DNA sequence: ACTCATTGTTATGCTAGTGAAG
DNA sequence: TCTTCACTAGCATAACAATGAG
């Protein structure tokens, strides 16, 4: 089953949280994720740019690969 | 002329529109915003979603189709411009650093 | 097999607002 | 003016991407 493509945050967050867990284990991902949203908010456009371009490339490749994808949630 | 052929052409167009917006890296919200800016009429993310889902009045689909065509033209122009400019900067910086 | 956080992109339930025909 | 009926563009907000320990 095809999973929905990841945004720019998700890309950067994925990068960070691996190093952060290597660095300091027995830290739960809840503290981790609060920390990373906090951090990401503080970056400039300049800083964000490669992750933005990366997520663009990912969405492009996802559509290219699965042409007939449609995001189908399960609403409450 | 008939609703069958028109809906067929429109549904294929909607697919093509999505294709292009993805390959150009615009979010749905982005397309709305830019359409807003270059035709002076705001368009919500919602209506764009509805468009790409062929969940709009045939009239509305065909009402927006010209606007999207002009948008796609302008978008693609900007892409080509940026692409050429970027590679230009590349060649420039390269040669410069090299000789220096 | 969950819940847990986070940002950002998408789908859509849910309007308050707008007429048409009785 | 008030009542249903049916659409309607937009406003909200939840769903789901990654990750893996509780």
């Amino acid at each position: 089953r095809v999973k929905r493509p990841m945004n720019a945050f998700m890309v950067w967050s994925r990068g960070q949280r691996r190093k952060m867990a290597q660095e300091n284990p027995k830290m739960h991902n809840s503290e981790i994720s609060k920390r990373l949203g906090a951090e990401w908010k503080l970056l400039s456009e300049t800083e964000k740019r490669p992750f933005i371009d990366e997520a663009k490339r990912l969405r492009a490749l996802h559509m290219k690969e699965h042409p007939d994808y449609k995001y189908r949630p399960r609403r409450k | 002329m008939d609703m069958k052929a028109l809906q067929k052409e429109l549904e294929q167009f909607a697919k093509l529109l999505k294709q292009k917006r993805i390959t150009l890296g615009y979010t749905q919200a982005d397309v709305g915003l830019t359409l807003g800016v270059l035709f002076g009429k705001v368009f919500s993310q919602t209506t764009i979603s509805r468009f790409e889902a062929l969940q709009l009045s045939l009239k509305n689909m065909s009402k927006l189709r010209p606007l999207l065509e002009k948008w796609v033209e302008e978008a693609d122009n900007n892409e080509n411009l940026q692409e050429i400019s970027k590679s230009e900067t590349l060649v420039q910086a390269r040669k410069r650093k090299r000789t220096s």
